[PDB]
């Protein structure tokens, strides 16, 4: 219903843009490994970003990131206290193992469709 | 053992008996078919004049088939033939045998498990299924197939008919075997799947009937042009022959209502 | 809420811009073009991007954002319950090998275009620029060009951006079409493309007292493999009908049909049938009409859809009178510079007893020239083409119904 004067229609997609500024990404600051190098490896901080995600997630944290017979979950903190497969000091690895399996973060940020590359009631018997 | 409502057997009737002592004049046997009623073999009825050795022919506790040849209602007197009986009743008897013995074993099975008797089970089973529908051997199979109705249509005493069809059910699905031709249909019709449909059911129609053996059929689709045929019974014979009868009555049938169906030539 | 009804309108989705077309439809729709639950569902339907949604009105609103597709008011927040305008279906065209070769069936297939711009470069595509004026070949009048994929750009990505497509829209018929500032990912501003979806493309006039004419697209064996004999049902043979009005129970008929050697002359004869069911993607109907893609069982033998044999034909019903040719005449028509992936000037001319694939709805029928005129070829087809009443736009080719060699196009005289 507008000519060159839709740019009204289109301040509406930079007045809803604010309404979408900063959501899919990654902010106040994002791994909290640190430098560690005894007989493996152990995070002092794994029992905080446990619930900056949602629950427990020992089917998610400790359950993805862990390589061939990799011992040990997280009772006190951190985990793979013997054998993880993985002793490093990589402080870069919570990021990329976590980059489609997140929890709840998919192809929008706010509040979409939660949980949707990764799914298995979605094959068995159509839902949806 | 096999009991019999009719102590004595009918005239030139095919049976079975085992040796129990070839002495003196024939042989002495025992009927084993009415709880071992004492028959008699006379040495004239072996073999021929062939040199004749008795001893060895008629050996002890071998079961053999002989036919009734003379019966005197007093005592006993059931002389019977062995070779002079009709050798092609050789395989008939024979047969009917197999059914019988699985008859009893069934009928042992039911009776022993409950507060029966094979005494009990003869006289209140076979018995009454003798007087409805000609020997229970195959109207035993007639009623695993049809229901409850047939042993109750017979006099069967109530509700002990059950453990038999149990039973009976049992043994059956233990000898099972299976026998699956391979056809091919592709009418175009009006109605096609309509045709394709009614075709089959003209062909399979009163097969149950005339071959007594089968217990289900099965002609479902296996590709979209090819069909399978199943027939899965209790006979070596039946199962191969129903097979075949119905595959030319599929072809037969089919060109009647313009329905190509043909062998799969693999 | 509002009732079950079919697809009165076929939106055809006209991009370049990778996904970005795709997602555009899940934006509205909400159905999944890409991996897909349709083939997870029932057999082996799996073609076009098929997707539909109803379209309702939160009326007492203001815009953009009355408008809404699920009767929930909650995107012009609210708690009440919209009217019923209609149900609106989309196709994506991905297909096999297509990239404007789907676009040749007709105008009941497509009653409306949007034209899906592509993102960061100027203005045109290898596409964009392709299949533009393959709206205006086609005959699609009412066009809705959009502006999507403006996810992260500025004003400035507009003050000529837009005006870029005013120029390429001033030179031939498409003027003052509409352009839409739409969110690709983000289902932003789509209430806006919603409202222009309702206004600039609008539902065309459909005459139910005519021939009933489908266009079969697909076909295929719907019973698994082991069903019984009893459980058998007829192929199935969903289409695009074009025209008309089929109800179930009514008989059919498919043509051209089948070869039949006959003594010295072959011919195509009719393949006589029943419909059993309606099927508008998932919901089962009594009568179907044109728009929308519709499945209908049949009482037809397996052995002649199954793998999609009875595909490239056309239905109508038992009594039709139908013409099912096999010479045609064609007024072919003068093309530009055609094959975007290579380039060149005019191309190669139309000369006699030369091999070309006219695609006849969607039939690849290879017919020997046998005249050549000005605005007139008699050709030699080799499958009998079936015509109704007017002539078919064929767009004419050479090997088979993709993107390599396409040439010309033209109606068919009759």
């Amino acid at each position: 219903s507008s000519e060159k004067e839709y740019v009204e229609m289109l301040d509406r997609l930079y007045s809803k843009l604010p309404e979408k500024g900063r959501k899919e990404g990654t902010q106040s600051l994002p791994n909290m490994i640190i430098l560690n190098i005894g007989n493996t490896t152990i995070i002092r901080n794994f029992a905080e970003y446990c619930d900056r995600i949602r629950r427990e997630d020992k089917i998610c944290m400790k359950y993805l990131l862990k390589e061939l017979a990799a011992p040990g979950n997280v009772d006190d903190k951190g985990e793979l206290v013997i054998q993880g497969k993985f002793s490093s000091q990589v402080i870069n690895t919570l990021m990329e193992r976590f980059l489609k399996a997140y929890v709840e973060c998919s192809t929008c940020k706010s509040l979409d469709t939660i949980l949707k590359k990764e799914k298995k009631s979605w094959y068995i018997v159509c839902l949806a | 053992m096999i009991y019999s409502r009719s102590k004595l057997p009918s005239e030139g009737e095919i049976l079975i008996a085992t040796v129990k002592q070839v002495f003196d004049y024939g042989s002495y046997v025992s009927l084993d078919e009415y709880g071992g009623l004492q028959a008699f073999l006379p040495w004239s009825e072996v073999s021929s004049k062939w040199v004749k050795n008795i001893r060895d022919v008629l050996k002890e506790n071998r079961k053999v088939i002989v036919k009734v040849i003379r019966v005197d209602r007093r005592k006993g007197t059931v002389d019977v033939s062995l070779k002079k009986v009709t050798d092609d009743e050789r395989r008939k008897k024979n047969l009917q045998w197999k059914k019988i013995q699985r008859l009893d074993k069934i009928l042992e099975l039911v009776s022993q498990k409950l507060k029966l008797s094979e005494k009990d089970a003869w006289e209140q089973v076979a018995w009454k299924l003798e007087a409805k529908y000609g020997d229970p051997i195959t109207a035993i199979e007639k009623a695993v197939k049809e229901g409850e109705k047939i042993l109750i249509d017979a006099g069967v005493p109530e509700i002990w008919v059950k453990p038999l069809l149990e039973e009976a059910s049992k043994h059956a699905e233990e000898r099972k075997v299976k026998m699956s031709g391979l056809i091919t249909v592709r009418t175009n019709e009006p109605l096609g799947v309509e045709k394709i449909k009614e075709v089959i059911s003209k062909a399979l129609e009163n097969i149950e009937q005339d071959y007594e053996s089968l217990l289900n059929i099965k002609i479902y689709t296996i590709g979209a042009p090819r069909y399978r045929v199943d027939v899965v019974g209790t006979n070596p014979k039946e199962a191969s022959e129903a097979l075949n009868q119905i595959i030319s009555n599929l072809i037969k049938i089919g060109k009647e209502e313009n329905v190509d169906i043909s062998v799969v030539k693999k | 809420a509002w009732p079950k009804v079919q697809p009165e309108v076929n939106i055809g989705v006209v991009g370049h811009v990778d996904h970005g077309k795709t997602t555009l439809v899940q934006a509205i729709t909400g159905i999944w073009t890409s991996k897909h639950s349709e083939e997870l569902k029932r057999g082996m339907t799996i073609k076009l991007g098929y997707a539909e949604t109803n379209i309702g009105v939160c009326e007492s609103c203001k815009k953009p954002e009355a408008y809404v597709t699920e009767p929930s008011c909650k995107s012009c927040g609210s708690d009440d319950e919209p009217k019923f305008l209609r149900r609106i279906s989309f196709i994506d065209a991905p297909g096999h090998e297509v990239l404007m070769a789907t676009m040749l069936s007709g105008a009941a297939l497509m009653d409306g275009a949007i034209l899906v711009v592509a993102a960061n470069e100027p203005f045109p595509q290898p596409q964009t620029r392709e299949h533009f004026v393959a709206l205006g070949i086609i005959g699609v009048k009412n066009l809705i060009i959009v502006q999507n994929k403006v996810d992260v750009v500025s004003k400035e990505e507009a003050l000529s951006q837009y005006r870029q497509i005013k120029q390429f829209t001033k030179g031939t018929w498409a003027e003052n079409v509409p352009i839409i500032p739409v969110s690709a990912l983000h289902k932003i501003n789509i209430d806006s493309l919603i409202e222009g979806i309702e206004e600039y493309i609008k539902t065309p006039y459909r005459d139910l007292s005519q021939k009933p004419v489908m266009l079969v697209i697909r076909s295929f064996d719907v019973n698994k493999p082991g069903t019984q004999f009893n459980e058998l049902k007829g192929g199935v043979i969903g289409g695009s009908i074009i025209q008309g009005l089929f109800k179930v129970d009514q008989e059919i008929k498919v043509l051209p049909g089948l070869r039949v050697e006959k003594q010295g002359k072959v011919s195509y004869e009719p393949i006589f049938t029943k419909i059993s069911s309606i099927r508008f993607g998932d919901e089962e109907f009594k009568e179907a009409k044109p728009g929308g893609l519709v499945a209908i069982g049949t009482y037809l033998d397996p052995s002649l859809t199954k793998a999609d044999n009875l595909l490239g034909s056309i239905i109508t019903l038992a009594d039709a009178e139908v013409p099912v040719l096999w010479n045609i005449r064609i007024k072919y028509n003068l093309l530009e510079r055609v094959v975007g992936a290579k380039e060149m000037l005019k191309v190669d001319p139309i000369r006699a007893k030369e091999t070309l694939m006219l695609s006849v709805g969607s039939s690849t029928t290879l017919g020997i020239v046998t005249s050549v005129k000005k605005d007139e070829i008699e050709v030699e087809l080799r499958r009998p083409v079936a015509v109704w009443s007017n002539n078919i736009r064929t767009v004419i080719s050479r090997q088979i119904a993709g993107r390599w060699r396409m040439i010309g196009w033209g109606l068919v005289e009759i």
